[PDB]
RNA sequence: GCUGAUCAGCAGUCACAUUGCCCAAGUCUCUU
RNA sequence: GAGACUUGGGCAAUGUGACUGCUGAUCAGC
């Protein structure tokens, strides 16, 4: 694996 | 258009209800909940000035922790014209004689301190419950089981019933744990622990007036992808730690005290080895949860801790133990640093290289946390932001604080806006990454946060309760929320207008945490509606249920002088006495608690103890007790331990080792009992 | 990119196009494959692969210009990092750069 | 059971006990947990300190009549010093039989006996190494147990003189002054 | 062309006893929306009441007796200048005239 | 042969009340 | 350093509430 999978920048604050 | 604050309508109504009947006020955390306490204190201030021997009275502000007691003492001092004293264990209150307490109450009208100090003060007859006009208990939801709040309330069932003070309970949350189902039973139990019923605002005008200091922050969730695969360097580190544990089990340090489990059923490693194992297991947890870089900071923290332990160690073998642990930590650090450095071929610019390695060498949890931080405070004014980060473990605070320091001095936009800081609970971790013997930095983390120097607080459940902090714009619950009180109270930290409350949840765990938060909201709704709809004329629990609430445990013991030996204080009194017998540094040994086996129990107690637990206690060699006190046959091990300690303390009192106030006799009392027999001729010369 | 700062495009390279070899130190690497290997999991793919591309320069973040910024900048090394970008991959304001 | 190498201890001390519980109480440090029939040695060393002090003072008062009282009291204070008692206890190998279970106490005892073996059990200048008070205390308790067993101060004095003879002869030639 | 809300300015300037308790943390409570900032010009009734009660509560919290002027003076136009600076600027005006 | 009903035995699963161990967080007091 | 308190997670062992697999007994129908 050798690398943590990257995350996208399009996350948002979903209301709970 | 005025500076001085006036009491509102709801505060006056609460005071009017409290002055006639004692009760518990349940208001959201803020200035409303303390102003009502101050007003209640002012209401019962009629007999403050007159001394006790002339029928005077005092007031008692009993707090949960020491820092909260200090804050409340300061608030009462700066908001009222009275004079208040601060009474906690740091003062050395234990060795205060009768006179030093008498003149102490004589000076101060209001006494503020931790619950244990006042419990010991009352049980030793330094004051009587008839000597106090009013008792104020803040954060009263902590009073369950054998917490000192409930022990203090137990003293009301014994003393004179016509001389009882007023009990006022302040709380922002009524429940403590996750027992959110069947709210009515828990609330009734709490109302029976104290001597009143719960009161809270119910008029729409009253709620709108309350909302001028309380605020409902908007709460959001930030999902991140959870993954399970792990790196190879992690496997190498885990193998090294396994090998080190196998070697450490044969470390052969000097003879160590025997450590057993909570119920004495199973043996355990010596605490010196337990500390090393605990630190390394915590490091493995941080490495698994937050990534290679977080492990890089964690290993420096471990280096510092083991260096401090090695310097503080007294034995050569313990020093060798810590040397081996430090060597293993250094090898792990070199491995992690090599792994980090085996990426730098991407570019030469180090400033963005740091951000690149941090984002590539971290789990999606840390990456999403850092990205949310960046988009939250991109180019803002450092004075315009004030945020908290709640994480679970102690060393996670320091690990994230170091990671945030490195990340902040890596990004052009966050370099001059965020100033991270951290604090943890008791047994404070060392706040340095260099293990220097002394540093000239003195200002505490919480003081820096208050003064505006720091605006990024990484705390672990310490700042949820008690400690006064200013309104916070953002509150990041990085770790999953666990308890109803934590959710409700950390939600109260985001007290500023339009505040943001952010939850970080894994993808595989979104439904669970959503259902849990929905349950918490429902429980809050049930609390509100149950308080609103319930109507009761007597508004105070009766005598029969109050007596039935406290009657499960062992009955207390009182002598002719009025002193009370509480069975839950028996272990403390026993060990405190055993801490005074030795006359050397190496003469300290605690009583040996031994649980009797079936054959021995049948041989001693016969069939009258079949199916029940018994505890035998062996006192040290110096003590007069050498009779192996046996506990009464009890249901479970904890009760039997309490019974054995209670019997040992009673025998000690009968033998004269406890000075008719159930504290170990000091040397002055021992020679005072002899002054009139051997030094009688001194009196003709005016000397004693 | 993690660098969300706004920046100024100086000129457009009509003769340039994706799949072109990087001029310095990366002749074996093209703009397209480098973009996929660096942020391809974030963009998915590139559309209009044969169209033009842009060259951009960064702006200062400072707001006080009264004091001289004396220092050893190594201006040739500073200008060494030339940035060539795919147009559809960068958000475009209509606001003039000058 | 508790007393191992009993004959060695009796021979080195110079006394043969009739009742051995006095010896057990003399050797029992307060940190030893497994002795539940006799107390620690504090009770014995309380009596033994005074007995040894009186006997030393009587001997120096009877024999050392040449030296002025200022020197007599210095000799007395040097002969009943804790360091002197520790050196005597090590020299006679009484530290082997101490019943204790503390790690730091044992480490200090071992370091001190190692340092004393460097000097050949000679009393050095009032000794840079911590000296365990427990050694002097167990020697005093041993003297007390010897007295209580025989109920004869003359036999006790014989034991004390046999133990202290090198130090008595040396300190009567020079007076340790600090 | 940008300033504090009008009503909070009126309260701040027209109440000398009340002007010594407003601090940056009390200013955080004035999170105005687009409509308030752009058209209305001043904070709403609920925001105003929340802000003023927060300022009044400063008299009992750990902020009592503090000096927020060093971080909030620029909002009201005040500034602190050392006496030496005044003296040297008087002498500097003399010097330019000379 | 086929199905239902009752009843006993066992195994597996679900919930609850006890108990025990391990880990985590927070709190207090004694003592140097 | 010792002792104690409240809370949560994991696991195991007892009880008890429900169901299921399977077998036997008693009973009806075919």
């Amino acid at each position: 694996i050798d690398r943590y999978e990257q995350v996208s920048k399009d996350f948002e604050f979903i209301k709970i | 258009e005025d500076v001085e604050i006036k009491p509102r309508g709801y505060q006056l109504r609460l005071v009017d209800h409290l002055t006639k009947s004692n009760g518990i006020v349940y208001l959201p955390t803020g200035s409303g909940k303390t102003f009502v306490a101050i007003l209640v204190l002012k209401r019962f201030s009629q007999d403050f000035d007159k001394p006790i021997e002339s029928g005077g009275k005092r007031a008692l502000f009993m707090c949960n922790t020491v820092e909260l007691a200090r804050q409340q003492a300061m608030a009462v001092r700066r908001c009222t014209n009275f004079k208040v004293g601060f009474y906690v264990g740091e003062q050395g209150v234990d060795d205060w004689t009768r006179g030093m307490w008498s003149d102490e109450i004589k000076k101060n009208q209001v006494l503020v301190g931790t619950a244990q100090v006042f419990l010991d003060m009352v049980t030793q007859t330094y004051v009587a419950l008839s000597s106090l006009s009013v008792v104020i208990i803040d954060e009263c939801h902590h009073g369950t089981g054998h917490h000192p709040f409930r022990e203090f309330m137990r003293l009301f069932t014994i003393a004179n019933q016509t001389k009882l003070p007023r009990v006022v309970g302040l709380t922002g949350v009524l429940i403590k744990g996750n027992e959110i189902t069947n709210v009515a039973t828990k609330l009734k139990e709490l109302e029976i622990t104290y001597r009143g019923n719960i009161i809270t605002v119910s008029d729409t005008k009253e709620m709108e007036n309350v909302m001028l200091y309380a605020t409902k922050p908007t709460e959001v969730m930030v999902s991140f992808p959870h993954q399970e695969q792990v790196l190879t360097v992690t496997r190498l580190i885990s193998a090294e730690i396994e090998k080190f544990y196998v070697s450490l089990d044969l470390m052969n340090i000097g003879v160590q005290p025997i450590r057993r489990s909570k119920s004495l059923q199973c043996l355990r490693d010596p605490s010196k080895k337990s500390f090393v194992k605990q630190l390394f297991n915590d490091f493995l947890y941080q490495m698994k949860e937050y990534g290679i870089y977080a492990a890089s900071i964690a290993i420096i923290s471990l280096i510092v801790e083991f260096d401090i332990k090695r310097r503080q160690a007294e034995t050569l073998s313990v020093k060798l133990m810590h040397r081996t642990a430090l060597t293993l930590c250094e090898k792990i650090r070199h491995l992690l640093v090599q792994k980090l450095q085996d990426m730098t071929y991407d570019d030469d610019d180090d400033n963005v290289n740091t951000e690149e390695v941090i984002m590539n060498f971290s789990t999606p949890k840390v990456q999403r946390f850092l990205m949310s931080l960046k988009v939250s405070f991109a180019d803002k004014d450092p004075k315009d932001i004030c945020c908290l980060v709640f994480v679970e473990r102690r060393y996670t605070c320091k690990c994230i604080y170091g990671l945030l320091l490195n990340y902040i001095q890596s990004t052009p936009e966050l370099r001059n806006v965020l100033t991270p800081q951290f604090m943890v609970g008791r047994n404070n971790i060392s706040p340095d990454f260099e293990s220097v013997l002394e540093r000239k930095w003195q200002k505490s983390a919480i003081q820096q946060f208050r003064d505006g120097n720091a605006n990024l607080m990484i705390c672990s459940s310490v700042l949820e309760e008690g400690i006064d902090v200013q309104a916070c714009n953002h509150v990041f619950i990085l770790d999953p929320v666990k308890t109803f009180n934590m959710y409700v109270q950390s939600k109260g930290r985001a007290r500023t207008t339009e505040a943001k409350f952010v939850l970080f949840t894994a993808d595989k765990e979104r439904e669970k945490t959503i259902q849990q938060i929905y349950q918490y909201r429902k429980a809050h709704n049930d609390i509100a509606e149950y308080l609103k709809d319930r109507v009761l004329e007597k508004t105070e629990p009766e005598l029969y249920e109050i007596k039935g609430h406290f009657q499960d445990d062992i009955d207390p013991f009182t002598n002719e002088n009025g002193a009370v030996l509480l069975p839950n204080n028996a272990l403390a009194i026993l060990h405190r006495y055993c801490q005074t017998i030795p006359t050397d540094a190496f003469g300290f040994v605690i009583p040996w608690f031994h649980v009797l086996q079936e054959d021995e129990r049948d041989r001693i107690f016969g069939v009258s103890a079949k199916g029940k637990h018994v505890i035998s206690i062996n006192m040290p060699v110096n003590c007069m007790l050498r009779d192996t006190i046996y506990s009464d046959p009890m249901d479970n091990v904890k009760t039997a331990k309490i019974s054995a300690a209670f019997k040992a303390c009673k025998v000690l009192y009968s033998l004269g080792e406890l000075n008719e106030r159930f504290v170990p006799k000091t040397l002055k009392e021992r020679v005072a009992s002899i002054a009139d027999v051997h030094f009688e001729h001194w009196n003709k010369y005016g000397d004693s | 990119a993690n660098y969300d700062k706004p920046m100024l495009v100086t000129k457009v390279h009509r003769e340039l196009t994706p799949l072109s070899y990087m001029e310095k130190n990366q002749q074996d690497k093209t703009y397209y494959e480098f973009t996929m290997s660096k942020y391809g999991n974030r963009i998915g793919d590139v559309v209009h692969k044969d169209k033009f591309m842009i060259e951009v320069r960064d702006l200062t973040e400072q707001l006080t210009f009264y004091v001289h910024n004396r220092g050893k900048f190594n201006a040739k090394s500073k200008a060494k990092m030339k940035v060539i970008l795919i147009p559809e991959l960068c958000f475009n304001f209509n606001f003039p750069g000058d | 059971g508790f007393l191992i190498n009993h004959y060695y201890l009796e021979k080195n001390l110079g006394y043969t006990f009739k009742d051995r519980r006095y010896l057990l109480q003399a050797l029992t440090h307060p940190s030893y947990p497994t002795n539940r029939i006799t107390g620690s040695y504090q009770e014995l060393e309380f009596i033994g300190n005074a007995i040894l002090d009186f006997l030393i003072s009587a001997y120096i008062f009877e024999n050392n009549t040449k030296m002025n009282p200022g020197a007599l009291t210095d000799l007395r204070s040097a002969l009943v010093n804790n360091t002197t008692l520790a050196c005597i206890c090590v020299r006679h190998r009484l530290h082997f039989f101490i019943l204790a279970e503390n790690a730091k106490l044992s480490e200090i005892i071992s370091k001190f006996v190692n340092f004393q073996e460097s000097q050949g059990h000679r009393v050095t200048n009032y000794v840079n190494v911590d000296v365990p008070k427990a050694l002097g205390d167990v020697l005093e308790a041993l003297i007390a147990a010897v007295y209580l067993d025989c109920r004869d101060l003359q036999r006790t004095w014989e034991v004390i003189f046999n133990l202290f003879e090198p130090e008595l002869q040396e300190f009567t030639r020079k007076v340790p002054i600090n | 062309g940008i300033s504090l809300p009008h009503n909070v300015l009126a309260l701040w300037r027209e109440n000398p006893e009340f002007a010594k308790i407003i601090g940056p943390h009390n200013l955080r409570d004035l999170a105005l929306g687009d409509e308030e900032s752009l058209v209305k010009g001043n904070c709403s009734d609920i925001n105003y009441n929340r802000f003023v009660e927060g300022c009044r509560a400063n008299g009992q919290s750990f902020y009592a007796g503090a000096d927020f002027s060093s971080e909030v003076n620029f909002c009201v136009g005040l500034v602190t200048i050392p006496n030496k600076v005044i003296a040297d600027t008087l002498e500097a005006l003399l010097g330019v005239i000379v």
